[PDB]
């Protein structure tokens, strides 16, 4: 029910989708008010960027959530993480070396990725449930982007861990 | 001074012949040929940006009077707001002991909770903006998503075609001026942290002393 | 024929000589604004 | 190389959009977000890139030179550091070129601003329309009166020089961004940072004294 | 670019075409068209000069390498023998020629024996080179013998061979220039080239060649 004219839009009953958002790609909720994806190539690049951002935001949200929650259950804050290296894993016993190693490994893997690119499958893994999982991935990714934006803005303005702010709400 | 066609006024005067893009033919109001970054090559993008620009123009045109008029009212002794006559501290009166009241009179509004007003605004926009996106509703419009007319024109000034075109041009120009002035208000509040009328009075006192370059070393990095 | 550009030279890179200055006088650069 | 379909790409052996056909100078095939999928927008972006490259080259040279002269005891400027050089107009005697009181002796910022606005607007209008220095044919490569030495005579040499210009301008833009963010972080001169890092590379760097204080 | 034919790179850039001699047709490696005195206008003298230039260039790279390497290895200890021109009298010292610091490798004490052995061996070598034929099988070219002195087969493709010839004449010319610089620096400043480079890098503004300019001034 997420594909075709019966798809759920971002405004609900108000059905005014753009011409180029003809409910074909996953999550086509018909939201383009600035017309930033009129060109099909621009749409393809934007889709790839959105998916990659979704996966990275998922990983970042999980990696920011885990430390402080583990601390409460037995610096822990998400943004004060790289300051410890001036770093034993889980408290269990040179920046240049790690920098070059991470850079070279990341360059290698991303060059391999560049050379379906968006959905390779195979070594990293009914088409109906496959499309359902694609839509679910896209929604979880959008939620992750919103959560990461909120987390960053709170770190800037409150200088405290996000879960600490949640506990102080509660 | 034509504002339409191939012999209109451009954005660089005499030096504007070899800068007008081929897709800006001066058909729509407010056209001056200013497109150097090529952001509206696609016609759909051009239409979307036109809509965004006119809505922004209207909103800023209202916001200019919104940020100004309380200060003029308080300056003439016709009311009393305390410190809310400025634009960037009007939202702090809702947290006051007395609260926020229209015109400073306790019998007008006397609101002291921010959740209720925020919720009412949320519903109001969620209805009205969505109706604008829909393009049709319970009111009578002339079948135009940007200039509905009819119900939205109680006095019916926009009836003649040439008069309508002139009114559109005047609207878009006053909106551009209003957006420029609102950008100025924002930066001037960010930098000097004072009332815009206070800034005008200070400049009019000593034009050569109290100007923009006076607060130049304000944002200087320190070791 | 190397190390420079081959390229009447007036007082401006793109300007026209006035009608009353025909370029016959010695220092005629077409300069009379 | 640098032209046609077999030129060097932006990822070396690990590397392409269809509209990047290896015709224009400085084309390493790096367009991932697809902002240049329109030929007109591509032309506009190329023109802005070239103008920005030239301006950034000039800016990098003008940010390096006065402090280098001052630190070597060749001149005594009012404010050698590039981001502090704009406040010389508010000093006692004003702005003096190279420190000589008889060179410029600028005193008023209003006059400076008015003259700069008028001259820049006039020359900008000449650039986009054509004026005393020539008539516009190529919007970014006029030549003629702007190439007196005739270095861009042979088309092959012209293409090579275009590639060199665009690459040196890209490097200048990157270094200018570095200057800005260093000034906004360290608060000292660029060559001062270079000399400090050269004195003790192991202990003097961004991480050792600024990474922890950023957040 | 190009190093053969009428469209090769030359010695004066754009101005080269006005000073290219007729006899310099670019048929040899390292041809840049630089002959302003006409010293090679005779074909035989041109061949002799090419032979002398190539031999001198080879000896120049060898000399530059042998002047640079021992100072870096000092991994060892020599003291006053580190400098290339100060190692000549190290034989006269009553310690032997301690190769790499070990006083057991060659232990050279007398100069007459080494001198005579060098004379005889290099007389034999250079006489065979002048003859060009003997116990060693070569390709027949005096300048580029091959066969035995090419035990890796890098010179098998004629075009690759020509490119290597150009490359190596250029490297030899650079070494020639550097060796002349080494000689002049040794006469002028009396310091090892690495020490000269270190002093130049310390303060290049005052530690340049013009600082030691008045030292040769003839006083009355
Ligand atoms: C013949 C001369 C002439 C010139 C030179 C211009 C030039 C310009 N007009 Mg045009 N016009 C001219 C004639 C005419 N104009 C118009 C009608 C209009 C309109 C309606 C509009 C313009 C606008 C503009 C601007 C377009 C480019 C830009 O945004 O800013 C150019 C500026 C730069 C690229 C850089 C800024 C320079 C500045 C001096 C910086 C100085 C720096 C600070 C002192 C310190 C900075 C600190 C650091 C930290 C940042 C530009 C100032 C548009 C505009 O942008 O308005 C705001 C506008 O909307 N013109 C008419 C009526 C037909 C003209 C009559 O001949
Ligand atoms: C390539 C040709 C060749 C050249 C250019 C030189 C050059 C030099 N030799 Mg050497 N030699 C050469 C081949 C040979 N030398 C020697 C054996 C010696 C001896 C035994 C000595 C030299 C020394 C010297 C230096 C004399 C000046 C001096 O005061 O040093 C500056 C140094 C000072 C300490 C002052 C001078 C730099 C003499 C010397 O003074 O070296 C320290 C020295 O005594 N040479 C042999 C025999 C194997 C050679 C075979 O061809
Ligand atoms: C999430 C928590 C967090 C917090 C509390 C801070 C805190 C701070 N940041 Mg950092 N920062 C963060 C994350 C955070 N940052 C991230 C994710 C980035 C992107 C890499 C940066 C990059 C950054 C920059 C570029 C700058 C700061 C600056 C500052 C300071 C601004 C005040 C001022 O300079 O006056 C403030 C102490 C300023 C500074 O340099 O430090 C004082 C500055 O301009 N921050
Ligand atoms: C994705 C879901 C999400 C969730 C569950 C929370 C949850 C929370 N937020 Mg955060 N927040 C988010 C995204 C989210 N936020 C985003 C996108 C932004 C803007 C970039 C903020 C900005 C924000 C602020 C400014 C504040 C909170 C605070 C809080 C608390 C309740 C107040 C409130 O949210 O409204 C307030 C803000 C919004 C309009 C949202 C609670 C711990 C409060 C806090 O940190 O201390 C308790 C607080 O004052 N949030
Ligand atoms: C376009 C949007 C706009 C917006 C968002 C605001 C926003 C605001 N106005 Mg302004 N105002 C506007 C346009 C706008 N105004 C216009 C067009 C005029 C007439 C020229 C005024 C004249 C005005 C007066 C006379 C007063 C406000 C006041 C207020 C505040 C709340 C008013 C209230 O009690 O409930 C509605 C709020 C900061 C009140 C206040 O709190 O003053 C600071 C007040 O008494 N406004
Ligand atoms: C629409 C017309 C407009 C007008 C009439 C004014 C008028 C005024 N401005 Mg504002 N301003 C505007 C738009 C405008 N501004 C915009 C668009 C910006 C953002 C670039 C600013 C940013 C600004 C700053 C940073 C400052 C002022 C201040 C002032 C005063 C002195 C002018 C000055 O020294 O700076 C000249 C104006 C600009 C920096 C650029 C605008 C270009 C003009 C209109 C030409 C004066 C009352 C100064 C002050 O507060 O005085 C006490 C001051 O500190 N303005
Ligand atoms: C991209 C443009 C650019 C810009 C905007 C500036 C801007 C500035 N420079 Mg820099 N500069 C640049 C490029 C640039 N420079 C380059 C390429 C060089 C190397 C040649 C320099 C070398 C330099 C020196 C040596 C000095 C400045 C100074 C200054 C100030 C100008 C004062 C003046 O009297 O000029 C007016 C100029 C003219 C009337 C023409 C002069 C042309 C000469 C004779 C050639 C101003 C902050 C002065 C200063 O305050 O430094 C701290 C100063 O003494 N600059
Ligand atoms: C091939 C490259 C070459 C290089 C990289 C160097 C490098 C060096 N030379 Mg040597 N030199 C060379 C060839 C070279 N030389 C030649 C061919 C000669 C003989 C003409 C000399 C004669 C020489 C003298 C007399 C002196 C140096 C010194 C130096 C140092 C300072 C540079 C300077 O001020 O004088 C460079 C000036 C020249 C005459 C060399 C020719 C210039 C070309 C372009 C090189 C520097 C480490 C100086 C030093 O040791 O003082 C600390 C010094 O006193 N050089
Ligand atoms: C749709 C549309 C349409 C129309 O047409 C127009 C418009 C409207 C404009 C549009 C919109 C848009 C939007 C809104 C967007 C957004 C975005 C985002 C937010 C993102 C994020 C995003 C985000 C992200 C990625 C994030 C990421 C993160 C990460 C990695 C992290 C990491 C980490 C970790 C692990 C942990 C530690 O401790 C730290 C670190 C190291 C740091
Ligand atoms: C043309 C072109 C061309 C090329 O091609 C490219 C380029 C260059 C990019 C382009 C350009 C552009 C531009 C310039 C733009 C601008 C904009 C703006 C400024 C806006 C504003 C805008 C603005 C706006 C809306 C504003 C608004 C406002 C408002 C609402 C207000 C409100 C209020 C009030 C009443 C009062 C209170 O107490 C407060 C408040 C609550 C706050």
């Amino acid at each position: 029910e997420w594909y075709g004219p019966n798809r759920p839009q971002f405004l609900g009953p108000f059905s005014n989708p753009p011409s180029y958002l003809k409910g074909e790609f996953p999550g086509d909720y018909g939201w383009d008010t600035a017309g930033l994806s009129a060109d099909p190539e621009t749409f393809a690049r934007y889709r790839e960027l959105e998916v990659i951002h979704a996966r990275w935001a998922m990983l970042g949200a999980l990696g920011c959530v885990t430390p402080e929650l583990l601390q409460r259950n037995g610096e822990a804050v998400w943004f004060k993480a790289g300051a410890q290296i001036f770093l034993d894993y889980l408290g269990n016993p040179s920046i240049v070396a790690i920098l070059l190693t991470q850079l070279v490994l990341m360059g290698l893997i991303e060059g391999y990725r560049v050379n379906d690119a968006l959905y390779p499958g195979e070594a990293f893994d009914d088409p109906d449930t496959f499309a359902e999982l694609k839509v679910k991935e896209l929604k979880n990714g959008r939620l992750a982007m919103v959560s990461m934006l909120g987390f960053g803005v709170q770190g800037l303005i409150t200088r405290k861990g996000p879960i600490e702010n949640l506990a102080d709400h509660l | 001074v034509e504002f339409y066609g191939p012999d209109r006024a451009k954005w660089l005067g005499p030096f504007s012949e070899g800068s007008v893009p081929s897709y800006l033919k001066g058909e729509f109001p407010g056209d001056y040929g200013w497109d150097t970054a090529g952001l509206s090559a696609d016609p759909e993008t051009f239409a979307r940006y036109r809509e965004i620009e006119v809505i922004h123009a209207r909103w800023a045109m209202l916001g200019a009077l919104g940020c100004l008029t309380p200060e003029l009212l308080q300056n003439n002794g016709a009311a009393d707001f305390g410190e809310a006559a400025v634009w960037f501290k009007a939202g702090a009166s809702i947290f006051n002991e007395d609260g926020l009241n229209y015109l400073g009179n306790p019998s007008l509004i006397h609101a002291q909770s921010i959740v209720a007003v925020l919720l009412t605004q949320l519903v109001i926009m969620g209805a009205a903006e969505a109706y604008r996106y829909s393009g049709e509703g319970p009111v009578e419009t002339s079948g135009d998503s940007l200039y509905p007319g009819g119900f939205f024109d109680p006095l019916g000034l926009a009836d003649d075609p040439d008069t309508l075109a002139e009114l559109k041009v005047k609207e878009i120009k006053n909106g551009r001026l209003a957006m420029f002035s609102m950008f100025g208000f924002f930066v001037q509040g960010l930098v000097t942290g004072k009332s815009p009328l206070e800034n005008l009075a200070d400049h009019l006192a000593e034009p050569s002393v109290n100007n923009g370059f006076a607060s130049a070393t304000k944002f200087l990095p320190l070791p | 024929g190397a190390g420079y550009r081959q390229y009447d030279a007036l007082w401006l890179p793109n300007t026209e000589r006035p009608a009353w200055l025909d370029g016959s006088l010695p220092g005629d650069r077409g300069f009379d604004p | 190389e640098f032209y046609g379909p077999d030129r060097v790409k932006f990822l070396g052996p690990f590397s392409t959009p269809s509209y990047l056909k290896g015709e224009y100078p400085g084309d390493y095939g790096w367009d991932t977000a697809g902002l240049s999928a329109d030929p007109e927008t591509f032309a506009r972006y190329r023109e802005l890139e070239v103008i920005h490259a030239r301006w950034a080259m000039l800016g990098a040279l003008g940010c390096v030179t006065p402090e280098l002269l001052q630190r070597n005891g060749a001149a005594n400027f009012g404010e050698a550091v590039w981001f502090k050089a704009g406040a010389q107009i508010f000093q006692e005697g004003g702005l003096d070129y190279l420190g000589n009181p008889n060179l410029v002796h600028a005193q008023s910022i209003v006059a400076i601003l008015l003259t700069q606005v008028v001259l820049m607007g006039l020359i900008e209008g000449y650039r986009v329309n054509g004026g005393p220095a020539g008539e516009v044919v190529d919007p970014i490569y006029p030549g003629e009166a702007f190439d007196p030495l005739g270095l861009a005579d042979d088309p092959d040499t012209l293409a090579e020089l275009k590639v060199k210009e665009i690459k040196n301008g890209r490097l200048a833009m990157v270094s200018m961004f570095g200057f800005f963010i260093q000034a906004i972080v360290t608060g000292k001169g660029p060559v001062q940072n270079l000399s400090d890092h050269l004195a003790s590379p192991s202990t003097d760097n961004f991480y050792s004294l600024y990474a922890k204080t950023l957040a």
